[PDB]
């Protein structure tokens, strides 16, 4: 208990460090992205010793170290809950940051910010772990709010583009229409209940949760850009490749779904609520997984793909399934950061050519890159035995044989398919065919920043969804008799939509004309919803604003 | 900017480290009072109703 | 790193594999169109074949006064910042 | 600078390179095989799933009908 | 599957409804029904603090592999034959469930047969 | 297929008739418009370059526009009113007939 | 500083850049840019792996080091 | 503003641009980019203009049919991924006349040279403006093109922010 | 350190170790690791501060405030009773909100420590909890920002009457 | 400056349209006041409601970032038409079908998801089982009121 309480918050002390010495204490402006590197590198460790004493004997642990505020009956202490979920999202976290703090050593070499960079990369990670580790709602929301302020930090970071400056605000704006229903809830537990503390909460179990559970999944759908309030996780994409690579893997857009897991003990007993979250979460990936197929910016594609999955966990959390929501945020953070990485030497080797139609030849040209791609896509579309199989198949299993929405499950499956498509069309068009790219040949990725970062993501994307599956203790009784064909279901839909790609993609190069027909125009243009909406709002609020 | 941020840090320090030093040598020599019960009649000082010292000497100098 | 020779060899390069150009006319100061006989249709092609072969787009409105190869490489190396 | 570029030409690469990406994509196969050859329950089924319509009137208590 | 066919498409008065069943009595048809004994102790599934949702019927084969996994340690692959007892005792659990389900069918179908009979 | 303008989305300007029907007068107003412009990009030019200039170019333009801009109803005011008086009486009288839970509501 | 390759070498002949040039030439045409995309069709970019042979890649090794495994394991058990 | 020709011209490139969009491949775009030729080439010697005007409305709006919903954009291109990247990074020249003077004084040769710069700059302004007066027309002028420096030693007028721009890439 | 009365903890059942494996547990030689480098020279650096400490000792004690008469034995407007009243009220009123929490840091603690079996083992605190809120909503909810001892007592005289009414009408 | 070079009431007579064209650096022809309604508009020039981001950007600007000239009159309605806010670009799409699609594509799946939930998918099982009278103690019932026993049977 004294060991796994002091490794515990050492873990986060650790991470604070690299800030609180930016204060002229001796840092070393020399290499201070190093130094940031070897602190995340670090704390990965002495946080694999809590975890391992939670697989060993469950050991779990309230720290409510501090007292901030008491207002009346309401007690305000700096309390962390290192937990199921805490102990094993923040070694994954922290593993995968540490190879996007690396590869970003690489990446934005000659940034001349890129000690700042660092530094935001470090707080927005700080801000993260404090949102997991939170055990009353006030400090969870110090985190939620961190981590939308850093986005947009971030997302802006080169703040002389006028788009990125408007990405920036629009992530903002998304995310705090999110944070009504957040502050919706907590005006509820504290009125109803009379606390922010989660183990009050969940020991007075209201049966009444309908208007907190819909002000959390309102958070939720913001957050994790669920269907209506999407847009601007793909306009994120103007950040640098690094952020992205973190915004969508351990941070941000899961902090959606982690609340929501959070909060399981409510909605195990709110079938209503259950359906809400999973009608959302089916028309998000279907939805997003459609826009994917016709995206050219390699960065917009896996933003879309990115959506799809986080709509994949909200599914789960509508058919009662949090644990193995919580699963997929792990097994989906390696190999989507992995992908963004890949995407990142493609983009630094083309000289910041970023669409997939100036691609092409590249599967020789960069072997490495090439391997780590083809090992991602096939994690992504549940290869068996892969990471993402290990949650991703799961998943389908207990849809398919759950008491549920039809059109859901439906709606579900079809998006299985065209992740395999919009996968299919990033090998085909990026690493197949022939040299698209101009003529003076940069081709290079032989930088061991480079190599060795994606190499520790291609170890994860291939064995960590079996080693973290074979660790976990089971909290449910996984479902395991069902018919053939909804065993292989998942399989099967991959397949076909592997060879449904191809076919598409090997009918581009016959020498015939292309004309465009309305479902292919609604898909390049996101459904139209950005158009409409980003000006009809906008010229709504402004309009009356001034008059 | 430089200049400035040099000039805050050493104007926090110059107090801040010997008040640093300070407390962790109260903390250390003096320490905390220990709760006891007011003997039969006897009557505290408003201040020996605290129990830092550093508290009982700010209640007793200005309060 | 582009550099001024470099710059007007990749220039002529691209223009010796233009089928409507003698590479034996060809030099920095030919003129497309009154000394190689070329269309302004071709000047067109002609651009956008130096766009695609350095990877940036010359602004309509400054493409049409490039007639020469030369004309090409200073607006090439004015671009970039090339001085030597 | 290791590599020097090259002009409308493939570029130049490293032993290292091809080799580790070599590694690991046969590292990928081997635990693909190596699983299948363990767990293809997991992709296949772990139980028999039986035929509902096969079960007799007697076991589940089915009476006659002229009873 | 093919069941929802029936009941949406078809005659639903033939098919169990999931959520109200079963609709006849337990010993209908079934000349002294033993009861389902439980062998884990409601001490014991305490104890072990088994989710609520795991205490079901095949619990002491969840608390046997519990056991051995946390015995195992750091071997997280030594637990498979008892991880593999309570899968398969659930596999059971559950065909007692696809059985009530089928048994119901049988029993509407019966029940629609002598209506017309009786008309 | 003809393409339909919105205050929103404008008409493209190739598919703008009136960009080819072009006149003697068309042309006229243009090298007037330009010469409007070229006059005060000169203007403006010859503060921007001089080597002894240090501040700001004050642009009249600017200064009209912030000048003019900085020289329903109640409506609203009504409907909510009557949204949280209608809520509130019906909140009300729940409470004084003891239906709503308020179990542990002791913060407000 | 860098010398550029021979520009005589690049020719459509034995590409699918010829095949163009033929399906024009019976509409009368001809393709003037054809030499200058024939860099992406030669000597190093010439050949490239399908999609099923980009996802086998590596499968030659990884399933002569699964048969060693297994063969490895199998005889275990008779031990 | 623009003639026939210079519309003409910028539409067959933006159709090329956008065909170039559709095809991808390199061999299927050259097919087809012939063929464009070819429709360009089949009205190239039209005389009656109100024909060729007429032409031309059609292909613009056969072209708005035709379009990419999301053509290529080159990165650096207005609306491309790398639009205005480096403008954070560009810093005026004038500001380093605020450098405080240990700031100089690490860069002696570089300062030296800037101050011939300056010096160049303070010489030429009066002839500039002279020469900007004596050439343009009563009223002002008609557009906006400057002209050259006539004279030797003369500097084209208003050159500095030209010559002293910051570079594309100046970190 | 604390009262055990005040904040219960029910006696703790540590299993002993089992092992049924043969590789070691990480987990017991990090342990002594972190006794050798973490704790003992902890423990050393407080035993060298709680001896300064001994050689020091003084006390300070909790201040006790005697009884004096209620709101509801003050004349109106009689304003040196009705402050005396009115702090004593003040002083009760923030007193029962710390018994408040100390009740609602016993549920909490006891939801953390009983797991996946609190809704059953946690049955007594959260009654007590129940009974607590309700006694203390009876005193203080609804009162206002400028609450008082006369409103306080406004509030239980219109709380009483209507109990004397139901027992009228049963 | 001075009020003669700044916004005036708006103007009646023609004369007053001349000076109002000149202060504003506009043509006769191009000046046209706001309606003389009651906004307070002035003669204040009503200039064509497009976004910056139609304008050239590969001009000289002397202010790229706004792409507006020094002089250049400022449309009234500026601060909401630059590059960061609203857009009226021309789209692919006509506007009117973007939106018949859009609400199409919203309004036919909230219509299918009622659908699946009036007709939910689900397999051929019966209720899922547990002991101790459906755990009535575990699920925090209450001890000293005796509960309906639930019985489960073999099968
Ligand atoms: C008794 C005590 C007396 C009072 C003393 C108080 C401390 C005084 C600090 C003296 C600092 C002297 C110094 O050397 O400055 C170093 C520091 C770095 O020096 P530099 O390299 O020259 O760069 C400074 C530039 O301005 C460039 O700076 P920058 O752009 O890198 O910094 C920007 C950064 C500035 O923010 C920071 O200061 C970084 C630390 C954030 C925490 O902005 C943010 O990150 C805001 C978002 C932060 C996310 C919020 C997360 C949620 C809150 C979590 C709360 C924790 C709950 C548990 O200078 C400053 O930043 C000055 C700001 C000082 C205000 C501190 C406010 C803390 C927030
Ligand atoms: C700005 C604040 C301005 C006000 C300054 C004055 C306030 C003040 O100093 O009092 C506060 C407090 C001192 O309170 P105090 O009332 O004087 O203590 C009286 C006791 O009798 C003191 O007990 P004691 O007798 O044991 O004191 C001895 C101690 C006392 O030494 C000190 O004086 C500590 C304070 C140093 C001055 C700091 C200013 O020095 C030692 O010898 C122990 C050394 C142990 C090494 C082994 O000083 C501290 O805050 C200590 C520093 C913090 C300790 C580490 C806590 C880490 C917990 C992290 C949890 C979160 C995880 C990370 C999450 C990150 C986000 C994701
Ligand atoms: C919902 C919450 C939201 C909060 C928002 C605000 C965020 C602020 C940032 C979080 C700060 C977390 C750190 C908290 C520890 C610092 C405060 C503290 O330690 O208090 C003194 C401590 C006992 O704490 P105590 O005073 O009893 O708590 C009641 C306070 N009203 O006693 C001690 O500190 C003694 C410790 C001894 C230290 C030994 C090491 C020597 C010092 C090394 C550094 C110099
Ligand atoms: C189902 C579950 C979800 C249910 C909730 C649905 C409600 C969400 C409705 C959408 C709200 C409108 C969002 C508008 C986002 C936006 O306008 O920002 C982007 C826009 C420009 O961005 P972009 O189109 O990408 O162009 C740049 C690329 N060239 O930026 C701009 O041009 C203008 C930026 C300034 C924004 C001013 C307008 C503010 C919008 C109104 C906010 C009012 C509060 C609304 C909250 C209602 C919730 C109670
Ligand atoms: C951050 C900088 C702040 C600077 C200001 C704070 C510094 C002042 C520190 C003074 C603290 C002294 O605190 C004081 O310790 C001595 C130790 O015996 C106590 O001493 C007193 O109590 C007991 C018995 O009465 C005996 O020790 C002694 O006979 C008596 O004098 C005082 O009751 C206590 O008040
Ligand atoms: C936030 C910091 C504020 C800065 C304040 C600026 C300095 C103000 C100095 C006020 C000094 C008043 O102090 C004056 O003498 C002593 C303390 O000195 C105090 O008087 C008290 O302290 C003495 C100390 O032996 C004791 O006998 C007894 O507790 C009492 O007499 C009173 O407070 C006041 O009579
Ligand atoms: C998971 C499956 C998802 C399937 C989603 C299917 C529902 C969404 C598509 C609804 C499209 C409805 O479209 C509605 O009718 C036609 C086109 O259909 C549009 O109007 C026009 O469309 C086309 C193109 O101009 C014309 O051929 C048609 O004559 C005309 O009516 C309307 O603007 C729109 O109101
Ligand atoms: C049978 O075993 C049940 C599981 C099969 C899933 C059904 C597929 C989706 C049905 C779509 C119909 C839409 C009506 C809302």
């Amino acid at each position: 208990m004294n060991m796994f309480s002091s490794l515990s918050l050492v873990t986060l002390l650790l991470l604070t460090m690299p800030i609180m010495m930016m204060s002229f204490n001796t840092y070393k402006p020399s290499n201070y992205p190093l130094y940031v590197k070897t602190a995340i590198s670090y704390a990965f460790i002495t946080s694999m010793i809590p975890t391992m004493m939670f697989i060993h004997s469950g050991q779990e642990l309230i720290i409510s170290n501090w007292h901030w505020l008491t207002i009346q009956t309401l007690k305000l202490s700096l309390s962390f809950k290192m937990d199921y979920f805490s102990m094993m999202f923040i070694p994954v976290a922290l593993f995968v940051t540490w190879s996007i703090m690396e590869f970003s050593m690489w990446y934005m070499y000659s940034d001349p910010n890129i000690n700042k960079f660092f530094k935001y990369l470090l707080l927005f990670l700080i801000t993260m772990l404090i949102l997991v580790t939170a055990n009353n709602l006030f400090q969870l929301f110090i985190g939620w709010e961190g981590v939308g302020i850093m986005s947009f930090l971030l997302i802006g970071w080169w703040y002389g583009r006028a788009d990125a400056n408007t990405a920036a605000l629009q992530a903002i704006l998304y995310n705090r229409i999110g944070d009504i229903g957040f502050i919706l809830a907590m005006a509820w537990f504290l009125t109803n209940l009379n606390t922010w503390d989660l183990q009050q909460i969940f020991m007075l179990n209201p049966s009444d949760s309908n208007m907190p559970l819909i002000g959390l999944a309102l958070a939720a759908t913001g957050k994790s850009a669920q269907f209506g309030l999407h847009p601007w996780l793909p306009s994120a994409m103007e950040g640098p490749t690094p952020v992205s690579a973190l915004l969508h893997s351990s941070t941000m857009v899961v902090a959606g779904i982690f609340l929501l897991i959070r909060f399981y003990p409510l909605t195990e007993n709110n079938k209503y609520i259950q359906s809400i979250t999973l009608c959302l979460g089916a028309i998000t990936t279907l939805f997003t997984a459609m826009c994917a197929l016709t995206q050219n910016d390699i960065k917009k594609i896996i933003a879309f793909s990115t959506s799809s999955q986080l709509g994949l966990m909200m599914v789960t959390i509508g058919i009662n399934q949090p644990y193995l929501a919580f699963l997929h945020i792990c097994t989906h953070a390696f190999f989507k950061a992995m992908l963004f990485m890949c995407s990142g030497s493609i983009i630094h080797s083309l000289n910041d050519e970023q669409d997939i139609r100036k691609m092409g030849g590249l599967f020789k040209a960069m072997p490495f890159t090439t391997t780590a791609l083809i090992v991602g896509s096939l994690a992504l579309t549940g290869m068996p035995f892969l990471t993402g199989f290990y949650s991703k198949d799961l998943i389908i299993e207990a849809a398919n044989t759950s008491y549920t929405n039809a059109w859901a499950l439906l709606m579900t499956l079809i998006a299985t398919s065209f992740t395999a498509i919009y996968s299919t069309r990033i090998i085909f068009f990026a690493l197949l065919g022939q040299p698209r790219f101009p003529t003076l040949v940069n081709i290079n990725e032989n930088n061991p920043l480079l190599i060795n970062s994606i190499k520790r993501l291609l170890i994860g994307s291939l064995f960590a969804g079996y080693i973290i599956s074979n660790n976990i203790p089971p909290t449910t009784i996984p479902q395991m008799t069902m018919p053939y064909y909804l065993k292989t279901t998942a399989l099967i839909v991959t397949i076909l939509g592997f060879i449904l790609a191809l076919e598409i993609s090997n009918m581009t190069k016959n020498l015939k004309y292309h004309y465009p027909s309305n479902a292919f125009k609604f898909s390049t243009l996101l459904g139209y919803f950005p158009t409409i909406m980003h000006r009809l709002a906008p010229y709504m609020n402004l309009s009356m604003s001034q008059k | 900017d430089k200049r400035f941020l040099k000039l805050l840090r050493f104007y926090i320090l110059l107090t801040g480290i010997p008040v640093a030093i300070g407390i962790t040598l109260i903390n250390v020599f003096i320490g905390e009072a220990e709760l006891a019960e007011i003997p039969e009649g006897y009557v505290p000082e408003h201040w020996e109703y605290f129990k830092h010292p550093i508290s009982r000497w700010i209640a007793r100098t200005f309060f | 790193p582009l550099t001024l020779e470099g710059i007007k060899d990749r220039v002529l390069y691209v223009l010796k594999l233009y089928d409507k150009i003698d590479p034996e006319k060809l030099s920095v100061n030919s003129h497309f169109m009154k000394d190689l006989g070329l269309d302004s249709l071709d000047q067109v092609e002609i651009i956008m074949a130096m766009e695609d072969e350095f990877g940036f787009e010359i602004p309509d409105i400054d493409a049409e006064k490039l007639m020469c190869p030369q004309e090409i490489v200073d607006y090439i190396a004015d671009k970039k910042d090339v001085y030597e | 600078a290791h590599i020097e570029p090259r002009y409308r030409q493939f570029p130049q690469l490293t032993r290292s390179q091809v080799i580790q990406a070599e590694f690991f994509s046969a590292t990928m196969w081997f635990w693909i095989l190596w699983r299948f050859w363990h767990d293809s329950d997991a992709v296949l089924g772990h139980f028999p799933y039986p035929d509902p319509s096969q079960w007799t009137d007697e076991e589940l208590g089915i009476p006659p009908d002229d009873e | 599957g093919a069941h929802l066919a029936r009941r949406y498409l078809g005659d639903a008065s033939v098919e169990p409804d999931p959520l109200r069943m079963p609709t006849f009595p337990p010993d209908y048809g079934f000349p002294e029904r033993k009861e389902r004994e439980m062998v884990a102790t409601q001490q014991e599934m305490n104890d072990a603090q088994l989710v609520l949702q795991q205490r079901d019927y095949c619990a002491h084969y969840l608390i046997r592999f519990l056991k051995c996994k946390r015995d195992s340690f750091p071997n997280f692959l030594a637990c498979k034959h008892e991880r593999h007892d309570w899968d398969y005792c659930e596999h059971l659990d559950y065909v007692k469930r696809m059985k009530e389900f089928e048994r119901e069918r049988r029993l509407l179908q019966r029940k629609k047969r002598r209506e017309q009979r009786e008309a | 297929p003809k393409y339909e303008a919105s205050r929103l989305s404008s008409l493209p300007t190739t598919l703008d008739p009136a960009e080819y029907d072009i006149s003697s007068e068309t042309r006229k107003a243009q090298a007037e418009r330009l010469a409007i412009r070229s006059r005060l990009k000169r203007e403006y030019q010859l503060q921007y370059y001089d080597p002894s200039r240090r501040g700001v170019i004050e642009d009249p333009a600017l200064v009209r526009w912030t000048y003019a801009r900085s020289a329903f109803g109640i409506g609203p005011l009504v409907f909510w009113y009557y949204v949280f008086k209608t809520d509130r009486d019906r909140k009300e009288k729940l409470i004084q007939e003891g239906k709503l839970d308020r179990t542990f509501n002791i913060s407000y | 500083k860098m010398e550029l390759p021979d520009y005589k070498q690049w020719k459509i002949e034995g590409t699918p850049l010829e095949t163009v040039q033929e399906k024009l030439a019976a509409r009368g045409l001809r393709d003037p840019w054809g030499r200058n995309e024939a860099w992406r069709y030669m000597g190093g970019f010439a050949n490239n792996v399908s999609f099923v042979g980009a996802l086998l890649k590596g499968f030659k090794w990884g399933f002569a080091a699964f048969v060693v495994a297994i063969g490895a394991e199998y005889y275990l058990e008779s031990q | 503003y623009l003639t026939h020709q210079q519309k003409v011209l910028r539409l067959y490139k933006r159709a090329l641009r956008h065909l170039e969009s559709w095809c991808i491949h390199r061999d299927k775009y050259r097919y087809f980019a012939c063929l464009l030729r070819a429709r360009f080439d089949e009205h190239k010697n039209e005389k009656d203009m109100v024909k060729a005007t007429q032409l031309l409305r059609e292909a613009e709006e056969e072209f708005w049919h035709g379009q990419h919903p999301q053509p290529y954009i080159f990165p650096e291109s207005p609306g491309g991924t790398s639009y205005e990247r480096y403008e954070c990074y560009k810093v005026p020249e004038w500001c380093l006349d605020d450098w405080h003077p240990s700031e100089k004084a690490m860069y002696p040769d570089y300062f030296a040279k800037r101050e011939q710069w300056k010096k160049l700059r303070r010489e030429s302004w009066e002839r500039e403006v002279k020469q900007l007066q004596e050439e343009t027309p009563v009223g002002g002028p008609r557009t906006e093109a400057l002209p050259p420096a006539r004279k030797q030693g003369d500097l084209p007028p208003l050159w500095w922010h030209i010559v002293t721009r910051p570079r594309e890439r100046p970190m | 350190s604390w009262d055990k009365d005040v904040y219960p903890e029910p006696p703790r059942r540590t299993p002993a170790p089992s092992p049924q494996t043969s590789l070691p547990n990480p987990i017991t030689y990090l342990t002594k690791a972190f006794d050798l480098l973490v704790d003992r020279p902890v423990t050393l650096v407080r035993e060298f501060i709680e001896r300064q400490h001994a050689k020091n000792k003084y006390y300070y004690y909790h201040r006790e405030f005697r009884r004096v008469p209620d709101i509801t034995e003050c004349q109106e407007k009689d304003v040196l009773c009705m402050f005396e009243a009115e702090m004593q009220w003040r002083r009760d009123y923030k007193v029962d909100q710390e018994i408040v929490n100390i009740i609602q840091e016993r549920l909490k603690a006891c939801q953390q420590r009983e797991g996946e079996s609190h809704r059953q083992n946690c049955a007594k605190e959260l009654e007590q909890f129940t009974q607590v809120v309700k006694a203390y909503q009876d005193r203080y909810h609804d009162l206002g920002a400028h609450y008082s001892a006369r409103k306080c007592l406004a509030k239980q005289k219109q709380r009483m009457l209507a109990e004397r009414k139901a027992a009228k009408e049963a | 400056i001075t009020k003669d070079m700044l916004p005036g009431p708006y103007p009646k007579t023609p004369e007053e349209r001349a000076a109002a064209a000149k202060k504003y650096n506009m043509r006769v022809e191009d000046y046209e006041p706001y309606p003389d309604d009651g906004t307070g508009y002035g003669d204040y020039p009503k200039l064509p409601d497009r976004s910056q981001q139609e304008r050239d950007p590969w001009y000289d600007w002397d202010h790229p970032d706004l792409r507006l000239n020094w002089g250049e009159p400022m449309h009234w309605d500026l601060d909401m038409y630059i590059r960061n806010r609203v857009d009226t670009s021309p789209t692919p799409v006509n506007w009117n079908l973007m939106c018949k699609h859009l609400f199409g594509f919203v309004a036919f799946m909230l219509f299918m998801f009622w659908v699946g939930e009036t007709y939910p998918a689900y397999q051929p099982v019966g209720p899922k089982q547990y002991p101790y009278n459906n755990l009535y103690l575990e699920r925090g019932g209450d001890p000293n009121k005796e509960p309906e026993p639930v019985v489960h049977y073999e099968i």
